């Protein structure tokens, strides 16, 4: 506690009463060839020591993480655990990468044989880092395992048994009553007077300083954006910055397990997400009268560190598309190499279920993240190649990987080959179609493949899809509507022959035509079918209520309130669910049980038109006023500003 | 404070049971003709204190969800199985699901008075 | 570890292999049929066990309102001294009058009774306690000492020393080589094992466990009011809460003197205002297919509180909305800290130790009593306390008039704080006969702003002792004369003319006097003279460097030109001297470019409806506006842009 | 990373020096009801300044036993209060932050100068 060194790399004589040998040190780095040659030569190796950590000069006057792990090489890391280790250093890392490519029970052994090589350790720091890597090995071997007997036969169905119960064994015999806490205390007493910054490690919590100053720093940071001040010097934000990047650097660089782990994972969440957070209020931040851009860095750490939620909530809160994103190169090689390595383990007979739980949630969130990242077309068909055969349906069901696919589309647009590999999906999943359902979390199935395929192209007939349908017979049903909504891809052959199987029984067909542009106008069977369905809905409704999401009732009220409907039997109905009413007779809907989320689903056309009802539009208008006052959505700002409604 | 129960899809049986701890219900909006009121609706559910039953735990060595509480009924709910690991030991295990809904039905829940 | 307690207070199985002791404790609890069956001696045991566990909470297993009792944490300031003064019959109560010592200050008096009570401790836990409290006292006079050495000269004027050198030097050498860090371990081996629950206490940084619970819980709040998400068991925000309150019961009930420092007072600022902003977005609740103020969470809010978090608190959410129950509690607590600045400023000044600790919570309570509801009585004292001997150095006269109209808030003005406003308003005036003193106000509000506030609640008061001065004035104390001159209102018709006699419109500053008072209702060609002459003179001083002022002159007479005040076509010569006067002299040719949005907060609803219907300028400040309100959650530019769609 | 230089009104004696870190600006209108007639353009203009590294100087320190802040363009206050609130923390205290004020005289009525 002599001096006081800061993240932006300064030192402050802080408690130093005698002589400051910092201060003397400094200028003396900045007339030293009047030290002796060994002094010369330490005073080397000390200023190599400190321009190497970012102790660059004293108070009164970006980072580079190289790391195999931090970086995916999951390669070049196997191709190093492959090489025979030269030294028991070279072997610390390789247990470490050991552990990052699923490996447990090798890691464990490794780091088990490291300690038991490192009697004759110079210093003994290696042994200290090996105790404490193996202890977090066994955690998440202990947690694993539960996690497979629990959740684990839940999801993946399946026991796994990734160790065997021989090891499970030993590894509990060898590591009971083992306080981690004690590790540094029970070491020898030189190691603890030269290793004194390594103590922390040793805690079971070892981020409670970290996780404590980065909630006083976000308080701050949030502070000055409530308030509106400006900072000067080095900001609250550019230290939570350069306090990540040296948590994460030292954690890296140095192999250590514990980057593995939710409290690191949580502690970048919230150290980003927080640069985001103030880098946005920075753009929208009004001028008065007296930038931040995510590297490559920032787009790993994003992917790793956040679950799939995390970067949704980033999404709503502020909005990313304006921030700028640099490195792409870099940032699309990462995104090809998480692509090429889930194409490769799923498409070989699958990836170890040890490796495949730690490197899901990043693939995913790097594959989310990837729409703000502009992809070339090599690259992104290999994005897109991975996304949709190879992802496991297990995380990215049809729904979700739409969504995903979409999301990429966004920045880039859908080229042929990107094209043609929907086209594959959409054969693939045809083919599929045995007794087999199209379950999707999202309500987005494959049909919108398709209509994204025709939305990029309007002239698109795929190929393959045709000649299925021309050999399509009536006896399987689940090809034949699964191909129904599919026409548009279809050839006007293909179309022909399915429509020879294809009826409008239910209102389901008829929705599907509707969607695929088979139907433009009601015809009067098309009308009878409808309030037949209204007529069973209204009987079946008539002492326990059911309240469904199928949201049929609701795009009945919809057409009849823009006229698309011309016949006058709805009225017979209102009163069986809201949203319907709601547009069948606006004046009489008795608007207490208007919901403002309903708002939010309408198009420009819908929510215009109901804005020009001037019958039912002041109500909306209050609601949408008492929204935007109270919510900070922005999107019920955003369509008050647009039409007022 | 009610009570999730996890049932086997097809023979019924009743994977585990537990207490809801939260639900997430957010639906919302490139994607002339008739309107059709599409959207893009998802339906979450992180659960607490789940203990799966013995004879399912057994036998294991589609699903569906039935919250009660007035009474709600989640067919087709897929259990997401992100599994992390904390530096501290462990405390319950929390599971979390998301509501599924086939193209037929159409319906991904369902509330019962 | 071998079972998990929770906040609620229900006990939850965790590490336990072996027989289950509190499972069965638990049951024989509740069916005390079998407590009979128990030995006598493991009945009594199990008295006292059940006394302790339903005093602490947990109430039961987890398969089946707070009071904090302390003297210290419901300010009883009067109270402590005369427990202080009686003998102390145990060495408790000396531990718990050492407490109450250090609270009031007297931290040389707490130190001294710290060292006692360790010499005198031959339990073990009260030597454990008086060394980290003896610690924490020694922490405080050190760094008191800097600040008031340091600080203290430039913020009181004068150097203080509360402390004599002789007993810093002596508390300096009894404190060297104290390691806080081995003061637990150094410890008899039964105390350890038996006190293992007060290690965390040992660290010089203990509430390091207790942010980061609270970080976590606060990360997941917020993620449910983001993503809008319901939670239906016991929800992360009653979980801060319970936890807030468990902290701040025992450092307060076991008289822990690290309650009072600034990692607590962040923490429990921390831990509320996270309820708070939930509970605001509660209401504001999207529906789809309560939580109000306590007694105690005023006072937590009150002394764990800066003014800034105040505002900003209520900045991010509308904190008039929440109901504020015990206000009668509220009110006492109120009037208990102005009678004790009354006590402290009215006679021979303050305990500086207890003055620089106290005021914080003072200026914060005073603050927060606009959304309590207070008696006559009580409103009286707290107004007379918050004008009369509220020290000047921490409430200036525009801060102290902002306290006294946000008070008014909830009780409007009655007679009673008229006539505290009317004297306080005359000893003003008494203030004002040396040339040098003029009262200067941060915020820009001066004492005819109480003249202002007076007449709106009354608009027939008159005021005798200032009307008296007024006809005692004469032309050689001008500063009294330009004074009452601004309080016009209140002086009779009699002091009004014999004030008027020597009141001259000098300069701009005296015209735009003599309009908020009133005595000025249309522009005389006088008038206008002299506001093209001081025209004039700023376009001449401005004709390479260019300064910008706050003096907002320039605006006035735009926006005067603007609404047809003034009628006189010379001001567009000065055009292009400041923005905001050609925004409203030539509205077209502006160049909206350099408009500044913020000018829209200062207008009102005359001045913004002007602007709406001007049509030629109006669609440049919708977009303004429009912007605003989407890039910003301010709420106000929102409120602006639809009470008349400027 | 500009400086800020804190003198004596009286004279131009320099009270203490520091580093200006924080500048708020937070003037807007006040209360519209609480208070036909001639515009007067009421405000509520208030402007804190905080100073992360401030040094008093020894000659005021030894004299000691109105003030003016000049912020380096150039801004200057000619009346600042500084805000004294302190609060001690657990974690042995180093940087002494001083907070103050703008004020505003009547006659003057104008709180900060800022000039290129």
């Amino acid at each position: 506690y002599d001096y006081h060194f800061e993240v932006n790399g300064t030192v402050v004589r802080h408690k130093n009463k005698g002589f400051g040998y910092m201060e003397r040190f400094f200028e003396l780095k900045e007339e030293r060839s009047k030290l002796s040659k060994k002094q010369y030569e330490r005073f080397n190796a000390l200023f190599n020591f400190f321009e190497k950590n970012g102790v660059i000069c004293m108070a009164k006057d970006s980072i580079e993480i190289n790391s195999l792990a931090y970086h995916g090489k999951y390669d070049v890391m196997k191709k190093f655990i492959e090489e025979q280790s030269v030294s028991i250093e070279d072997d610390y890392k390789k247990a470490f990468f050991l552990a990052c490519l699923g490996r447990w029970e090798e890691s464990y052994d490794l780091y088990s044989n490291i300690i038991l090589n490192s009697i004759d350790e110079s210093n003994g720091c290696v042994y200290y880092l090996s105790q404490i890597n193996r202890y977090r090995i066994y955690q998440s071997i202990t947690q694993a395992v539960t996690q497979f007997n629990g959740l684990g036969l839940l999801t993946f169905g399946r026991h796994y048994k990734p160790f065997t119960d021989e090891f499970l064994a030993r590894i509990e015999r060898e590591m009971t009553n083992f306080n981690i806490d004690d590790l540094f205390n029970g070491m020898p007493f030189e190691f603890q007077k030269k290793y004194k910054i390594l103590e922390f490690l040793s805690d079971n919590q070892f981020l409670y300083d970290d996780t404590v100053k980065l909630f006083e720093l976000t308080n701050k940071v949030r502070s000055e954006m409530s308030e509106g001040s400006y900072s000067f010097g080095m900001s609250s934000d550019i230290v939570v910055l350069l306090r990540l990047y040296d948590n994460l650097r030292f954690l890296y660089e140095n192999c250590l397990w514990s980057v593995s782990f939710h409290e690191f994972h949580q502690y970048i969440r919230n150290s980003m997400s927080l640069l985001i957070e103030k880098a946005e209020y920075e753009r929208t931040r009004d001028i008065d009268e007296l930038g931040f851009f995510m590297e490559y860095y920032d787009f790993v750490n994003i992917s790793r560190h956040f679950k799939i939620d995390d970067i949704k909530n980033l999404e709503r809160s502020c909005s990313i598309d304006k921030i700028r994103f640099g490195e792409q190169e870099k940032i699309e090689e990462y995104l090809v190499g998480i692509a090429e390595e889930i194409t490769k383990q799923f498409s070989a007979n699958g990836m170890n279920v040890v490796f495949y739980t730690q490197f899901i949630s990043e693939a995913k969130a790097a594959l989310y993240f990837a729409k703000y990242v502009k992809l070339s077309e090599e690259g992104l068909g290999k994005i897109v190649k991975a996304l949709l055969f190879y992802f496991p349906e297990r995380d990215l069901d049809i729904g979700k990987r739409y969504v995903w696919l979409e999301r990429l589309t966004k920045c880039n647009e859908l080229p042929k080959s990107i094209i043609s590999i929907i086209d594959d999906f959409l054969v693939l999943q045809a083919e599929k179609h045995q007794n087999y359902s199209e379950v999707s979390s999202n309500g987005l199935y494959s049909r919108d493949y398709g209509a994204l395929i025709k939305h990029f192209e309007k002239n698109f007939i795929s190929k393959r899809l045709s000649e299925i349908t021309l050999c399509l017979t009536q006896d399987k049903q689940k090809q034949i509507d699964f191909l129904f909504k599919l026409l548009p891809l279809l050839s006007t052959n293909a179309k022909s022959h399915l429509l020879s199987f294809k009826s409008v029984e239910n209102i389901n067909d008829l929705m599907n035509g509707i969607r695929i542009g088979l139907i433009d106008e009601f015809t009067p069977e098309h009308e009878e079918l409808i309030i037949e369905y209204l007529e069973t809905r209204k009987v079946n409704y008539i002492g326990i209520q059911t309240f469904s999401s199928n949201d049929y009732m609701s795009t009945f009220g919809i057409w009849y309130f823009l006229e698309e409907i011309n016949n006058s039997k709805m009225e017979e109905f209102i009163g069986m669910d809201d949203q319907y009413d709601f547009f069948v007779d606006p004046e009489n809907f008795d608007y207490k049980k208007f919901i403002p989320s309903w708002l939010k689903n309408y198009n420009d056309k819908l929510l215009g038109k109901i804005a020009g009802n001037k019958h039912m539009k002041h109500h909306v208008i209050e609601v949408l006023k008492e929204r935007v006052k109270n919510s900070n959505d922005k999107r019920y700002l955003e369509i008050l500003m647009n039409y007022f409604i | 404070t009610a009570d999730v129960y996890f049932k086997r899809k097809s023979d019924g049986k009743l994977v585990f049971t537990a207490e809801a701890q939260t639900a997430s219900f957010s639906q919302a909006i490139l994607r002339k003709p008739l309107y059709i009121l599409k959207s893009e609706k998802e339906i979450n559910l992180t659960v607490k204190n789940a203990f799966f039953d013995l004879e399912w735990l057994a036998m294991t060595q589609r699903y569906e969800v039935e919250y009660r509480t007035i009474y709600i009924q989640f067919p087709n709910v897929s259990p997401s199985g992100e599994f992390e690991m904390s530096l501290e030991n462990g405390l319950a295990p929390e599971i979390k699901f998301e509501a599924l809904a086939d193209t037929d039905t159409d319906e991904m829940a369902v509330v019962i008075e | 570890y071998d079972y998990h307690f929770e906040v609620n207070g229900t006990v939850v199985r965790h590490k336990n292999k072996g027989f289950g002791y509190m499972e069965r404790f638990f049951e024989l609890k509740e069916s005390c049929d079998e407590r009979s069956k128990l030995s006598k001696k493991q009945y009594e045991r199990f008295n006292a066990l059940f006394n302790f566990f339903e005093k602490n909470g947990v109430i039961c297993m987890a398969k089946d309102s707070i009071e904090i009792n302390s003297l210290a944490y419901h300010g009883k300031y009067d109270v402590m001294k005369k427990f202080i003064e009686e003998q102390s019959v145990s060495i408790e109560d000396d531990y718990k009058k050492a407490f109450f010592l250090a609270c009031l200050g007297r931290w040389e008096e707490s130190y001294d009774l710290y060292s006692n009570i360790i010499l005198n401790s031959i339990n073990g836990c009260v030597y454990y306690l008086s060394q980290i409290n003896r610690y924490r006292i020694y922490q405080s006079i050190t760094q008191a000492v800097t600040q008031f050495n340091g600080l203290g000269l430039l913020t009181f004027g004068r150097h203080y020393k509360p402390f004599t050198d002789e007993f810093l030097a002596r508390i300096e050498r009894e404190m060297t080589n104290f390691n806080i860090d081995d003061l637990f371990n150094g410890m008899p081996f039964e105390f350890q094992k038996k006190y293992k629950i007060l290690e965390f206490l040992s660290d010089n940084q203990f509430l390091y466990d207790d942010t980061v619970k609270l970080f976590e819980l606060t990360n997941k709040v917020r993620s449910e009011m983001s993503e809008g998400s319901y939670s239906f068991g016991m929800s992360s925000d009653i979980v801060v809460l319970l936890r807030l309150y468990d902290n701040l019961r025992f450092l307060y009930e076991n008289c822990l003197w690290s309650v009072s420092f600034h990692e607590f007072h962040q923490y429990i600022r921390n831990s509320m205002s996270l309820l708070i902003e939930k509970a605001e977005y509660e209401r504001t609740r999207d529906i789809d297919e309560g939580f109000f103020m306590e007694y105690y969470d005023f006072v937590n809010i009150s002394r764990h509180f800066k003014i800034d978090d105040i505002k900003n608190l209520e900045r991010s959410c509308s904190i008039d909305k929440i109901r504020f129950g015990e206000q009668e509690k509220i009110e006492e607590y109120l009037v208990g800290i102005a009678e004790e600045i009354t006590k402290q400023f009215s006679a021979n000044g303050m305990n500086v130790v207890f003055y620089t600790q106290f005021i914080s919570e003072a200026k914060a309570a005073l603050y927060f009593a606009k959304y309590v509801k207070l008696s006559e009585e009580g409103l009286g004292k707290i107004v007379k306390a918050l004008l009369f001997y509220f020290p000047e150095r921490d409430l200036d006269i525009g801060k102290r008039y902002v306290w006294l109209e946000r008070l008014t808030k909830c009780n409007e003005l009655p007679k009673s704080i008229i006539s505290i406003i009317d004297d306080f308003l005359v000893l003003q005036a008494e203030k004002h006969i040396d040339q040098n003193y003029s009262e200067v106000s941060s915020n820009g509000l001066y004492s005819r702003d109480y003249g202002a506030l007076i007449k709106h609640f009354e608009k027939n008061f008159i005021s005798k002792r200032l009307s008296e001065i007024t006809l005692c004035l004469t032309q050689d104390k001008q500063k009294q004369i330009d004074f009452l001159f601004k309080l016009l209102p209140l002086l009779s018709t009699n002091a009004k003319s014999h004030l008027l006699s020597f009141k001259s419109v000098e300069n701009i500053n005296d015209l735009m006097n003599g309009i908020r008072i009133g005595l000025i209702d249309e522009f005389t060609p006088e008038h206008e003279e002299l506001i093209i002459e001081y025209l004039e003179t700023r376009k001449v001083n401005y004709i390479g460097i260019q300064t910008f002022s706050s003096n907002d002159y320039m605006s006035t007479f735009g926006i005067w030109y603007f609404l047809e005040e003034i009628n006189n076509s010379k001001m567009e010569e000065f055009i292009g001297m400041d923005d905001q006067y050609d925004f409203f002299v030539d509205p077209e040719n502006f160049d909206y470019k350099k408009f500044i949005p913020s000018w829209l907060k200062n207008y009102n609803d005359k001045l913004l409806g002007k602007i709406a219907g001007n049509k030629h300028m109006k669609h440049h400040v919708i977009e303004v506006l429009k912007e605003r309100v989407k890039n910003s959650n301010d709420k106000r530019y929102l409120e602006i842009l639809m009470n008349y769609f400027i």
